[PDB]
RNA sequence: GAGCGUCGGGCCCAUACCCGGCCGUCGCCGGCGUCGAGAGUGGACGGGAGCGGCGGCCCGCCCGCGGACGCUACGCCGCGACGAGUAGGAGGGCCGCUGCGGUGAGCCUUGAAGCCUAGGGCGCGGGCCCGGGUGGAGCCGCCGCAGGUGCAGAUCUUGGUG
RNA sequence: CGCCGUCGGGCCCGGGGGGCCACGCGCGCGUCCCGGGACGGCGGAGCGAGCGCACGGGGUCGGCGGCGACGUCGGCUACCC
């Protein structure tokens, strides 16, 4: 309904669950983030069936759609005008992203100029008065 | 100007050497095209002599009271049986020779008294037998993969031979299969020239893959019964 | 006004001694009792109906609690007339003993 | 020696943007934004770029002299074009084929031509 | 002109052979401005003119592949128990079950199959090969009148809407429904009165048709023969 | 690599001869058997006139 | 017979084998011809004689001003077989932390760091970007440089609560 | 010596239906059979335009169609069950 990008087909991503540290659940002093155990006992080392998935390049998105935000482009982020004005040529297939710490005396005027070049930018209706 | 003008009269002399260029090449491939046609006929009046003279060489033994027996044929088609882990040490180079390095693929293999005591050390790990010339016709036809560097590419044309093959006078494919069905003097080559033969899983299921056909099981010399099996694994 | 769909139970996932494949189910499907008797069904829609409290609908016009996971039957199982049936999206597991309809949609008479 | 101005600026140079995806070249004369080798006008001695006009209306294009090398100031000549959208598409055609002037990057300079019109027409 | 001299045999085997066809051919004989002032002559119009605006980013073309031939040029199958003249029945319909009157095969490899509108709720209503079930009782349609005009264009629901965003009432296309049953209304009865004759004659037959169609309780199908 | 011996036409660019390979045996097929069902009517028809 | 024996036809499923999608690794390759004007597995000449045929009277570019995408050379494309891994060794990291020259006419009291977050995503992953809420003054990118630089463990040290 | 062979050698042969990726008479370049036939070459001379259509032919397109609002439509996660 935005913008439309070009050809960007179906995704499929061969798995959505984000690996997850062995035995993360049962401490908080274990943090969610993967780390490979590396055990001369360990089952998930050892590959058993029942425990949970170390990850591999298997899982390796395609190439032709890897990095992709679900409208169809791809994000870039940007900061003031003269970083935005750099997607002038390359447009309908990469969108901007206005970063956090802009403000709103400036992100006023950066959506200002995404709407005349035609730019998708994804965070537009963001830090309103 | 008046130069390039000159040219472009000189251009209907270019275009009669763009059309001649193009013209021998169609010509060439054409009669290229009517020689396949022909070996096949002399192939498929040859087929027909050899096979019905082993009938024909037969029925006039058995008329005048004395038994026929044919030559022990010459051509034995090999497929793997077992699998990897496990291999003793004399038949683990064996089936690197046979080129059956995994499971379930296969080649031809030229019956010879030297070959013939390499079967005996690999007994428990194939199944072979004569194969006939229908099971030749498919597996060339659906099974052809050629290496030609290495990089097995599937046949799908007789460009493929003529390159890679036709050194010898082999450049097409039914070419290719009579060296391979009878045995001639370059056998050798043509089957280097083929991959192994990846095959399937056989269709009805096995029976009990370690003892030898005699008992019953699976393993082993069969004879033309061979001919049962690669109908289901192809 | 009557039945247009024939009945069939769902009996389990196409699965080993250990592991399930869950993606495609298993139907026992009445009157069927022979491998030989299932060279018709293969090929229909099933439907497997349920209920849920939020409203989901179809050209029916008003709003119903009747929700659908469709599919179709890929081939027979066993020898007694069981039968695969691979769904779009997969069973609940929920399900097994309850009943999906084996239609009349697609023929092949 | 356009090569070895490129063996060292492919990286390290400044205003180069490295951030979530590809390169991005963002040089004061450009037609694309690709840190490349031939959309790239620093280096060459033949560059076209062409900007938006700071009359309010129209399209400048940027050429480089060719005659007088490292001299910044004269190296460059510039000319604005307001026409009616396409007459100013065929007049950026007529200047980059008819000339022996880069006939590579034909394109890339109408595109940018072409959008920065729709960017500055409503 | 001539047609094609080689009959059909198998798909795309000639029934003779190419030496011969050569020789059928008798391929052995015929081996062959201004308007105004102060204007300076004819100004050339451009016939298709260039286009203005370059979307700044083009996708490359198509690889063209093969013949897939489009729908509208493919080819039109129906199973052979669905002769002209049978009791078919509906599955998918709102009808659904109802014992409907296959009439014909249109060019859309869609059925034309009336339901006695006498008997049923069903008119010349159209449906599809696959969701209907062929049964083994008949009607002699084969000396019967068809009309001449009835084909995929006439049977067919048609859109209009004028404003292009939203508004207050539904569409003012699917909230009221088809009235060119005023035109309908007389194709209809040019048919059930041609047709209600044969229906007549099978001395059980116009209340099977008025019947509906229900798996009642035991009676499984593929033991069922229609 | 579409498959020979179910497909025909990439038989051909293989192998020419298969057009001549099978068109014999069509051939084959039909003439022998018309020539059965023609003694069939003749012998079924003479023994429906014996019996 | 749901036992034992000799057996037959089915049927069931493993990450194995066939075929297909996809990633990565390895081998063997390809494009500086961006050549809408280049077309070379053979190409120029002026001679002495010739016919197949352009003209026998039997004698010699441009209606169109036009034509997509590519190629960070460390870029891209193509084809093919390959993937287990403790001890261990190498490689790639636009993975993170902290400090230093360089650059971003970067960032911000119109709200930086942190921290929390049934909020939206990206990456196989290390980890990141985005929104909202809190706080109230500094912080981060890219190319290089430098580490006292990455925790679940040591009857770990100190702190704190069950 | 005969005898058996859907034999084979495209044998040849002399008259008297199927079939064949098989098409120069006007007469000449050799061989052959008792003048035709076959050819490596030329003496005959494939007297070209591929102009059209199909396409089991170098990995699918439809130039096919439906059905639904102001509380219902789709959705993914370190949310619960
Ligand atoms: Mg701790
Ligand atoms: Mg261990
Ligand atoms: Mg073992
Ligand atoms: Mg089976
Ligand atoms: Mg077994
Ligand atoms: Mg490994
Ligand atoms: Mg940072
Ligand atoms: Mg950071
Ligand atoms: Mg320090
Ligand atoms: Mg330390
Ligand atoms: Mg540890
Ligand atoms: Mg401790
Ligand atoms: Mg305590």
């Amino acid at each position: 309904a935005a913008l439309r990008p070009l050809v960007k087909p179906k995704i499929v991503k061969k798995r959505t669950k984000k690996f997850i540290r062995h035995q993360s659940d049962r401490y908080v002093k274990i943090k969610r983030n993967w780390r490979k155990p590396r055990g001369i006992d360990n089952r998930v080392r050892r590959r058993f069936k029942g425990q949970i998935l170390m990850p591999n390049i298997g899982y390796g998105s395609n190439k032709k759609t890897k990095h992709m935000l679900p409208s169809g482009f791809r994000k870039f982020l940007v900061h003031n005008v003269k970083e935005l004005e750099v997607l002038l040529m390359c447009n309908k297939s990469y969108c901007a992203e206005i970063a956090h710490n802009v403000s709103s005396k400036n992100r006023k005027a950066i959506v200002e100029r995404a709407a005349q070049l035609a730019i998708r930018v994804t965070n537009p209706n963001a830090r309103l008065r | 100007p008046e130069t390039l003008k000159k040219k472009r009269r000189n251009f209907a002399e270019l275009k009669i050497k763009r059309l001649r260029k193009k013209f021998a090449q169609k010509m060439l491939r054409k009669a290229r095209r009517k020689l396949i046609y022909e070996k096949a006929k002399h192939y498929h009046k040859e087929y027909r002599q050899m096979y019905r003279t082993e009938i024909r060489m037969a029925r006039m033994a058995r008329k005048a009271g004395n038994f026929y027996v044919p030559a022990e044929p010459k051509l034995a088609f090999v497929i793997r049986i077992r699998g990897i882990n496990g291999v003793s040490p004399k038949v683990r180079k064996v089936l690197q020779l046979l080129r059956l390095r995994q499971i379930f693929n296969g080649t031809f293999v030229k019956l010879n008294k030297a070959s013939i005591n390499m079967l005996r050390i690999v007994e428990p790990y194939i199944a072979w037998g004569y194969p006939n010339l229908k099971s030749v016709n498919e597996l060339i036809y659906k099974r052809g993969y050629g290496k030609i560097n290495k990089k097995r590419i599937a046949l799908t044309d007789n460009a493929l031979i003529a390159r890679s093959l036709g050194k010898y006078g082999i450049i097409c494919m039914e070419d290719l299969i009579h060296e391979i069905y009878t045995v001639g003097k370059r056998f050798k080559e043509a089957n280097n020239f083929l991959w192994p033969f990846k095959l399937s899983s056989p269709r009805g299921g096995m029976k009990k893959k370690t003892t030898h056909f005699v008992e019953g099981g699976d393993a082993g010399n069969r004879e033309d019964q061979i001919n049962r099996l690669i109908r289901r694994m192809n | 006004s009557g039945r247009l769909w024939s009945k069939a139970i769902f009996a389990g996932y196409k699965r080993g001694l250990r592991n399930q494949r869950e993606h495609t189910a298993l139907l026992k499907i009445e009157g069927v009792y022979a491998r030989d008797e299932t060279e018709f069904y293969l090929g229909k829609r099933c439907a497997y109906v349920y209920k849920a409290k939020n409203n989901t609908v179809t050209p029916g016009g008003k709003p119903n609690k009747t929700r659908v996971i469709w599919g179709k039957v890929t081939r027979a199982h066993g020898n007694s007339g069981m039968v695969r049936a691979k769904f779009r999206s997969n069973l609940p597991a929920k399900a097994i003993g309850h009943r999906i309809r084996v239609m009349l949609y697609p023929s092949r008479i | 020696s356009a090569h070895l101005q490129w063996m060292v600026v492919r990286n390290c140079s400044s205003f180069l943007i490295k951030r979530n995806k590809q390169t991005y070249s963002t040089e004061p004369n450009n037609l694309k934004a690709r840190n490349s080798f031939r959309y790239n006008g620093l280096i060459h001695r033949k560059t076209v770029g062409v900007e938006p006009a700071a009359d309010g209306k129209g399209v400048v294009v940027v050429i480089k002299r060719r005659s007088g090398q490292r001299k910044p100031a004269t190296s460059y000549v510039r000319t604005t074009i307001n026409k009616n959208a396409r007459a100013t598409l065929s007049s950026i055609r007529h200047m980059i084929r008819k000339n022996k002037y880069r006939p590579d990057l034909r394109m890339a300079a109408i595109r940018r031509a072409s959008a920065i019109l729709r960017s500055q027409k409503p | 002109p001539h047609c094609s001299r080689n009959p059909v045999l198998v798909r795309g085997i000639g029934r003779y052979s190419r030496s011969a066809m050569y020789s059928r051919k008798a391929m052995y004989k015929r081996k062959y401005p201004v308007g105004g002032d102060k204007n300076g002559g004819t100004r050339v119009v451009k016939l298709r003119k260039m286009p203005r605006y370059y979307p700044t980013e083009d996708v490359p073309r198509k690889l063209l592949s093969h013949g897939k031939k489009p729908f509208s040029q493919h080819v039109r199958k129906l199973r052979a128990s669905i002769t002209p003249g049978t009791i078919l029945i509906i599955l998918t319909g709102r009808h659904r079950g109802k014992r409907v009157v296959f009439l014909k095969q249109l060019a859309s490899g869609l059925l034309l199959v009336t339901g006695p509108l006498v008997l049923n709720r069903v008119p010349l209503r159209r449906t599809h090969q696959k969701f209907v079930i062929a049964t083994s009782t008949k009607i002699d349609i084969s000396n019967v009148k068809i009309p001449k005009h009835l084909t995929d264009a006439y049977f067919k629901k048609k859109k209009l809407r004028k404003p292009r965003h939203q508004e207050g009432e539904i569409f003012d296309t699917e909230k009221e429904k088809y009235e060119i049953t005023e035109q309908r209304k007389i194709d209809q009865k040019a048919v059930d009165s041609q047709i209600l004759p044969k229906i007549k004659a099978i001395p059980q037959l116009q209340g099977y048709l008025r019947s509906v169609f229900a798996l009642t309780n035991g009676i499984y199908p593929h033991k069922l023969v229609f | 690599k579409k498959n020979p011996l179910k497909n025909l036409r990439i038989m051909l660019k293989l192998n020419p001869y298969a057009k001549t390979m099978r068109r014999n045996t069509i051939l084959r097929q039909a003439r022998n058997h018309k020539l059965r069902v023609d003694k069939a009517a003749a012998a079924a028809a003479a023994l429906q006139a014996k019996s």
